[PDB]
């Protein structure tokens, strides 16, 4: 692609979601968010592959669908209120319609059936756009509805993503699926405290983008889009094992790493409200997103699965890569967790 | 975890690019024949368009 | 009302025109007069195939471009408001955007058929 | 000599170390600067002097 | 002069024609010495080529 | 770096420097058809850049000093024990082969480097897009097996659909009896172990599957062994060449620009060489690519990045 | 029979398979916009008619 077309495209991704966050009007919050898909459609048609072309159609007709639904939405808004604040919903109906619309936008279960297939047919660096960036807009609107927010809905969706993003990422042996899987899973971990705490939704939405674009990060770094070939990085630059090995258990939401921060902090929220069952459950679903995070370090870190012999000669080239903020967001989301309190900024 | 269902999947490609399975885009076979003001009374082109 | 009748009256005397051009004339139907016309001999394959549109591209921009004669079109109206420069800049703004699209479009081959 | 090529970094990049030092230099100072204002105006709202 | 155009419809006009055909008809006579000296072909192709390039 | 992005968009096009003596050329032929200095004459009367053909040890002459590592680390393979052996139980033969491969992308990727930053055509021998005969050599004197064709189908369909075929395809008829001639007059003793349906089916494969392919793509001069000794005539025939085949013509500033951002990214040009595809001939167990690694290390000027080395005298590290 | 077999099969192994059995169950989809968009429309009228998240 044309890198002037290239940098137009990007701002415009950049302009739809910064139109989504900062209007007071609801025809503005669907504008950005229909500026957000037409520009993010040839980021994921960079390379022009059939794999590539299903996957922004699976995404098209998911976010095209979803924008009707939030246009519904808004109409039947318009009816019950006669205004257009970007505040409650006034109409339960109205308040599903755009729930649901903004869960097919996150990929949230049992609308998650685009995320890994759109992530698997794209590249790493779409995929990270679409796994950290298309996430902001979506839960932008709902930290602004959430006085209309139907609890057993948003819970159900909450806790059915937490689940089937638990059971999707162990049978996988590509990445980006694995990475889109995990996605589901935390998006379910967000929206869970949203009535609760949206504070807590928004840290975990921060540590969850620091933390996928660490990974990220280090697989365009690696040039690696499998398990088995991300299992050959310790006979090439043996501290991507490391920061792989740090970062997956960061992930997996074990102590004293960061991404325990706020897993822990929902339930810091959760049991505040009398709800002890439902925390439970969803950290005992955690163990299951630990799961397939220790199987990638042990494929990648803690053993060493066979190299070729082609291997020596990537042996004499360091990496020409532009590994943009890697060391910062490798501290960021690994050694976070004695600045837990910084959360208070986020109020 | 290699399932009945999960048997004939076989692993994508390393750059993620498909062959192109080059079915044929069978061009409309247009009969510009001779009955027709400008074929000159007596011509029949079997000509192939793609539109 | 009236452009109910006035439709009404249009389409009834264009569909009595048709009825009483089928039931007059006297029909011989066999099927060779009905075959399909290829200039005399027999059509090789269906007219239902694929027929490939070298155009599309400003077959798809035309409707990129359709949406702009209803965005430029309140302008008559336009004029008639008490903020007159803020409508002006942003008639030309709407017309140098549609300007700047056409060349971008030109610039690229996109106005140009393909093969 | 010991490279069959110039590896680009070779020589430092003294546009970019001067970058660097300036920058960092500039971040300390504004730094300083902005907790001398803070200290003075906490003792000034409170009268902590 | 440098002439513009040759008249003939595909035929490019040649930018060097004395060099290049030079080029062309040793490169026929080099072609041309692995035929027999008995044969027609080789003797009269060796002489107009030999005219061509001595113009 | 040096070129990104923002060079493209600051200015530099690639086909402001594209002229008309910016030709990529590959010299090609049989073992012996003395191509060797032909390429070179052709190089040095075009004003073009001449690249050895590469050994095991090309990836070794363009980084560090220059010299030849030793062959446990580049390479692991001998072409003398292929010479030798090729039927050997080590797997040599398609070790080989594939570092040869590799090597050869790597010049390839050299070559396009060097067409692309400065304008000037750079002369090969036997590229990518030639090397492939060998390996039908290999698998039809029964060397190597079948999941080694699979290995290097697999390996070169992802690795040379995104380069561009050569402008001229340059072709030294020899045949096998003057190969084996010139072979016999070499001296090399490992060299005259080269059997004649070795060489036959290297000739087979040029002329049944090579050159039907490259000839849409490219142009071809195929040369006998006689007219080739004179450079003047090859450069007297490729300097009035009508190019109008092959993908070069519908190249402009930014498909050249992606080009050469995959060009200069040396790992991401070898990046498919190293497929996880465990075969028995290239897999190298776990415990001696630690061993071999870690000996990597420690040699002199290989501990770091390329001017991060006091043991070689770089200087100035704490301000790099 | 106890901790090679019984206390070895009820707490890990029978989580294990269940776990590995439930992940075949989600992860065995065949792709299609087709199913997905219809067990999208089993997902909304069950939200509606079903659970009442309508109200
Ligand atoms: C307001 C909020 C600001 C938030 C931070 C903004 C900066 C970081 C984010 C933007 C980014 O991507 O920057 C690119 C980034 C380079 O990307 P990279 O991959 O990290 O760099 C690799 C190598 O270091 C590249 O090395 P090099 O060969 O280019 O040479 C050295 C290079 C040369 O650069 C220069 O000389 C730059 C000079 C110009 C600077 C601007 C002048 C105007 O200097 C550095 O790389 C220095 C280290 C940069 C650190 C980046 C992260 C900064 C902090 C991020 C937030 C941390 C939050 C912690 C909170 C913890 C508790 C929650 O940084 C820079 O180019 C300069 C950073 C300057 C930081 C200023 C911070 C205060 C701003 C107020
Ligand atoms: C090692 C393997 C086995 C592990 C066993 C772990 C312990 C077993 C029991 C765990 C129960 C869940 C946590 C209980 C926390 C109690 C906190 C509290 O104050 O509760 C009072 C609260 C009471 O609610 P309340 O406090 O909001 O009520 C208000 C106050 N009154 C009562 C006056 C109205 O209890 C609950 O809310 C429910 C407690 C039971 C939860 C049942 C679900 C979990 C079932 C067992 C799971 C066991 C592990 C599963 C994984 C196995 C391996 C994969
Ligand atoms: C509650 C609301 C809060 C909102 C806060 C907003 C903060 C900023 C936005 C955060 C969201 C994620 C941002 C990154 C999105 C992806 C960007 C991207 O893809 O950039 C492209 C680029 C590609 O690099 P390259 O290797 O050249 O790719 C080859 C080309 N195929 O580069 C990459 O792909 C590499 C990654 C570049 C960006 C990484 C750094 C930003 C995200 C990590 C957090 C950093 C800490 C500071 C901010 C904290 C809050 C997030
Ligand atoms: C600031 C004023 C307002 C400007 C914005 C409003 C514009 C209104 C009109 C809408 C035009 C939309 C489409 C414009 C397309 C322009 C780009 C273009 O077509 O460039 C190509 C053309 C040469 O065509 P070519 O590429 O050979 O095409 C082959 C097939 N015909 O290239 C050319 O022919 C060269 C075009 C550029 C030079 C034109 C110079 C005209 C000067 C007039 C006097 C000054 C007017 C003030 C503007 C500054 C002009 C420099
Ligand atoms: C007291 C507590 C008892 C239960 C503890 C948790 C389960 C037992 C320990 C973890 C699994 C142990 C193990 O080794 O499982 C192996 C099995 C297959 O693993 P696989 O990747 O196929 O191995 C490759 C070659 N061995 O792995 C599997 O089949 C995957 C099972 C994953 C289970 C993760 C824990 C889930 C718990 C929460 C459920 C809700
Ligand atoms: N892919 C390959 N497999 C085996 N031998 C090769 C390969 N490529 C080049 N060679 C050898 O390289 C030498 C080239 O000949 P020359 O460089 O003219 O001495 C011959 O010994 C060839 O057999």
């Amino acid at each position: 692609m044309n890198p002037i077309i290239l940098i137009i495209i990007l701002m415009t991704v950049m302009l739809g979601t910064i139109i989504v966050m900062i209007s007071t009007h609801w025809l503005l919050i669907w504008i950005g968010f229909e500026m957000n898909m037409l520009a993010i459609i040839p980021i994921m048609m960079k390379k022009h592959n059939p794999r590539a072309t299903e996957a922004s159609t699976k995404y098209f007709l998911t976010q095209s669908t979803a924008s009707m639904l939030l246009m519904m939405a808004i109409i039947i808004n318009l009816m019950f209120s006669g205004q257009w604040t970007v505040m409650k919903l006034f109409n339960p109906m109205a308040s599903m319609l755009m729930t649901m619309a903004l869960a097919m936008k996150l990929g949230m279960a049992p609308f998650h059936f685009w995320v890994p297939e759109v992530t698997q047919g794209i590249p790493l660096s779409s995929g990270l756009i679409l796994l950290t960036w298309q996430k902001l807009a979506p839960m932008s609107v709902l930290y602004q509805i959430l006085p209309s927010i139907n609890l057993d809905l948003i819970l159900t969706l909450s806790i059915l993503s937490i689940t089937i993003g638990g059971w999707g990422g162990l049978n996988q042996t590509q990445l980006r699926k694995i990475m889109a899987y995990s996605s589901i899973a935390h998006m379910g971990w967000m929206t869970a405290v949203l009535l609760y705490n949206p504070t807590m939704t928004l840290l975990n939405l921060i540590i969850y983008i620091i933390m996928t674009s660490t990974m990220f990060t280090l697989f365009m770094a690696n040039s690696t889009t499998t398990t088995l070939s991300l299992s050959h990085t310790w006979n090439k630059a043996p501290i991507m094992t490391i920061l792989v090995l740090i970062t997956l258990l960061s992930m997996g939401g074990l102590p004293p790493l960061s991404g325990f921060m706020p897993k822990w902090m929902i339930i810091q929220e959760m049991t505040k409200n009398d709800s002890i069952i439902l925390p439970t459950l969803m950290a005992i679903t955690a163990l299951l997103n630990l799961y397939f995070y220790m199987r990638l370090t042990y494929s990648t870190a803690l053993t060493m699965f066979p190299s070729t012999n082609n291997m020596k000669m990537k042996w004499q080239f360091p990496t020409t890569k532009r590994m943009t903020l890697l060391p910062t967001m490798t501290v960021l989301s690994t050694m976070l967790l004695p600045l837990t309190p910084i959360l208070s900024i986020l109020e | 975890y290699p399932t009945k269902e999960t048997a004939h999947w076989k692993p994508p490609p390393w750059n993620d690019v498909d062959p192109p399975k080059d079915t044929l885009v069978s061009n409309l076979t247009l009969n510009f024949g001779p009955q027709h003001p400008a074929a000159h009374g007596v011509l029949r082109l079997v000509m192939e368009l793609s539109g | 009302m009236n452009l109910m009748i006035t439709l009404l009256t249009n389409f009834t005397l264009a569909t009595l025109l048709v009825t009483i051009a089928f039931w007059l004339p006297q029909l011989n139907v066999y099927s060779e007069k009905t075959s399909p016309y290829e200039c005399g001999f027999d059509p090789m394959g269906s007219a239902r195939l694929p027929f490939s549109m070298k155009f599309f591209l400003v077959a798809i921009t035309f409707l990129l471009f359709d949406l702009e004669i209803a965005l430029l079109l309140p302008l008559p109206w336009a004029s008639q408001t008490t903020n007159l420069n803020t409508m002006l800049t942003m008639a030309l703004l709407l017309i140098f955007l549609l300007a700047v699209s056409l060349a971008y479009e030109w610039t690229q081959k996109g106005l140009e058929w393909t093969e | 000599k010991f490279y069959i090529q110039e590896p680009p970094h070779g020589s430092p990049n003294w546009l970019k170390v001067g970058l660097t030092l300036g920058t960092s230099a500039f971040l300390w100072i504004y730094l300083i600067k902005q907790h001398n204002e803070d200290v003075l105006e906490y003792k000034r709202r409170n009268g902590l002097e | 002069l440098l002439k513009k155009t040759t008249g003939l419809v595909g035929l490019a006009v040649c930018e060097t024609p004395h060099e290049r055909l030079k080029i062309l008809y040793t490169k026929i006579l080099d072609v041309l010495g692995h035929i027999p000296k008995n044969a027609a072909y080789r003797k009269y192709t060796e002489q107009i080529t030999n005219e061509k390039l001595s113009i | 770096l040096q070129y990104g992005p923002l060079a493209y968009i600051l200015g530099e096009k690639t086909t402001k420097k594209m002229t008309e003596n910016s030709k990529l050329i590959t010299v090609d032929g049989n073992i012996c058809s003395g191509k060797s200095k032909l390429a070179k004459e052709v190089a040095e009367k075009l004003g073009l850049k001449h690249f050895p053909e590469a050994g095991i040890h090309y990836a070794d002459s363009t980084t560090g000093d220059g010299k030849p590592l030793p062959v446990r680390f580049s390479g692991n393979c001998s072409l003398e024990k292929f010479y030798d052996d090729p039927k050997s139980n080590d797997g040599n033969s398609y070790r080989l082969q594939a570092w040869l491969y590799a090597s050869r992308l790597l010049q390839y990727a050299d070559a396009l480097e060097h067409l692309l930053s400065t304008g000037q055509g750079v002369v090969l021998e036997r590229s990518i897009y030639s090397d492939f005969v060998f390996l039908e050599a290999m698998y039809r004197q029964g060397f190597i097996r079948k999941q080694c064709v699979d290995h290097y189908n697999q390996v070169k369909k992802v690795t040379v659909c995104e380069y561009l075929p050569p402008h001229v395809v340059i072709y030294v008829d020899v045949p096998v009896s003057e190969v084996q001639s010139r072979i016999q007059k070499k001296g090399n003793p490992h060299e005259m172990k080269i059997t004649s349906a070795y060489l036959q089916d290297i000739e087979n494969v040029y002329k049944g599957t090579f050159l039907p392919e490259m000839s849409e793509k490219c142009e071809v001069l195929q040369y006998s062994a006689w007219e080739a000794e004179d450079a003047e005539k090859v450069v007297e025939d490729i300097q009035y060449l009508k190019y109008d085949k092959g993908p070069w013509l519908d190249q402009d500033d930014r498909k050249l620009h992606n080009l050469r951002m995959l060009v200069q990214d040396k790992l991401e040009v070898l990046n498919y060489t190293s497929i996880p595809v465990f075969l028995p001939e290239v897999t190298i167990g776990a415990h001696q690519s630690d061993r071999v690694f870690q000996e990597f290390t420690e040699l002199p000027g290989r501990k770091y990045r390329a001017g991060y080395n006091e043991d070689v005298g770089d200087k100035w590290i704490w301000l790099k | 029979l106890l901790d090679l077999i019984w206390l070895e099969t009820i707490l890990p192994k029978t989580i294990s398979l269940a776990q590995m059995k439930m992940s075949t169950t989600i992860t065995s989809q065949k792709g299609l916009i087709k199913l997905y968009f219809l067990s999208f429309l089993i997902t909304i009228l069950i939200s509606t008619t079903l659970l009442n998240f309508h109200e």
